[PDB]
RNA sequence: GAGAGCCCCAGCGAGAAAACGGCCCCGCC
């Protein structure tokens, strides 16, 4: 994340972070119910094969209640193409249930027609991560507050198609984005104290940049697709 | 009704036969005035944990 | 909306050194 604060202690429990072999995190994910992850699709050809680490908000100092949880089953959009990042979303069952304590708990899937009318026609969301601080990855979980950006000026700004799988959060110039590392993770918006999945970080055209962007998979259009991928 | 401040419901308000209709995420109980939405679980999705 | 042709199919089926078309989600006359 550029700009924007830490995760302070609760803040941030549905963040998953994913862990490759030599446990260095690569991409987020956010925690959907004990046994599901939502991620990108896009982060299942970064790693050679990888964990998903959950409670994690420190990672120099590794003590705590982290857990790392096994992947028994990547359930992949079939539609997912990297040429245009389109359907960039992806459910990862796990092996054993995760344990929900201080720092691991899920967000909410809203129900679609109210998340339309009422999630997406919020002022802001809420993106997190633990990945580069400029266009390099944070030791520590951070957190940004995003602006919902409209279709057509993100469709000016981009040099890719924006299709309608996607949607734009961010400052026109201010120095706050997602960025490398973060992209799978929690684009999450909130409604009288309770935090809903909007979005998953998907990409943008470096970080931070002026004119352009963060791009996000619009989960609205995915969740009948989430229910049926788990089960 | 539901863009009148969300039909006064905590969480999903839906319009039905011209009324309001309020509900709640898994893992929430619709409450006696039903539009409340009360945790089953000591972590409910979408809040913050604190213990 | 519907029908059809195809494309996709890391989920449930089936099969053959564990990203390798019957069904759920899903795309493009
Ligand atoms: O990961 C990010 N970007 C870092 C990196 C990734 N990236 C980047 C990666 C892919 C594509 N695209 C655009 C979609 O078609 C395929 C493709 O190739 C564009 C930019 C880039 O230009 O820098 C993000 C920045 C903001 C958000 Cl939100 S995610
Ligand atoms: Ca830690
Ligand atoms: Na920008």
């Amino acid at each position: 994340i550029v700009g924007g604060q830490e995760c302070k202690d609760g803040e941030c429990p549905w963040q998953a972070l994913l862990i490759n072999e030599e446990n260095e995190g690569f991409c987020g994910g956010t925690i959907l119910s004990e046994f599901y992850i939502l991620t990108a699709a896009h982060c299942l050809y970064q790693a050679k094969r990888f964990k998903v680490r959950v409670g994690d908000r420190n990672t120099e100092q590794e003590e705590g209640g982290e857990a790392v949880h096994e992947v028994e089953v990547v359930i992949k959009h079939n539609r997912f193409t990297k040429e245009t990042y389109d359907f960039d979303i992806a459910v990862l069952r796990l092996k054993t249930p995760i344990t929900f304590r201080m720092n691991v708990a899920p967000a909410c899937l809203p129900e679609r027609d109210w998340a339309e009318s009422t999630l997406m026609t919020q002022k802001t969301g809420i993106v997190s991560g633990f990945g580069r601080t400029h266009e390099r990855q944070s030791t520590r979980l951070k957190m940004l507050e995003v602006p919902y950006v409209d279709r057509n000026s993100c469709k000016l700004s981009s040099s890719f198609i924006i299709t309608q799988n996607m949607f734009c959060a961010g400052y026109d110039t201010k120095q706050e984005d997602a960025c490398q590392g973060d992209a799978g993770g929690p684009h999450v918006t909130r409604f009288k104290d309770t935090y809903f999945v909007t979005g998953i970080v998907s990409w943008g055209e470096g970080c931070a940049r002026k004119g352009k962007y963060g791009i996000y998979t619009k989960v609205t259009a995915f969740l009948k697709w989430i229910d049926r991928s788990m089960k | 009704l539901c863009s009148l401040d969300n039909g006064d419901c905590d969480q999903f308000c839906h319009e039905e036969q011209n009324s309001v209709v309020c509900s709640c995420a898994r893992g929430y109980t619709l409450a006696d005035n039903g539009k409340a939405c009360i945790p089953t679980g000591p972590y409910p999705c979408g809040k913050q944990t604190l213990e």
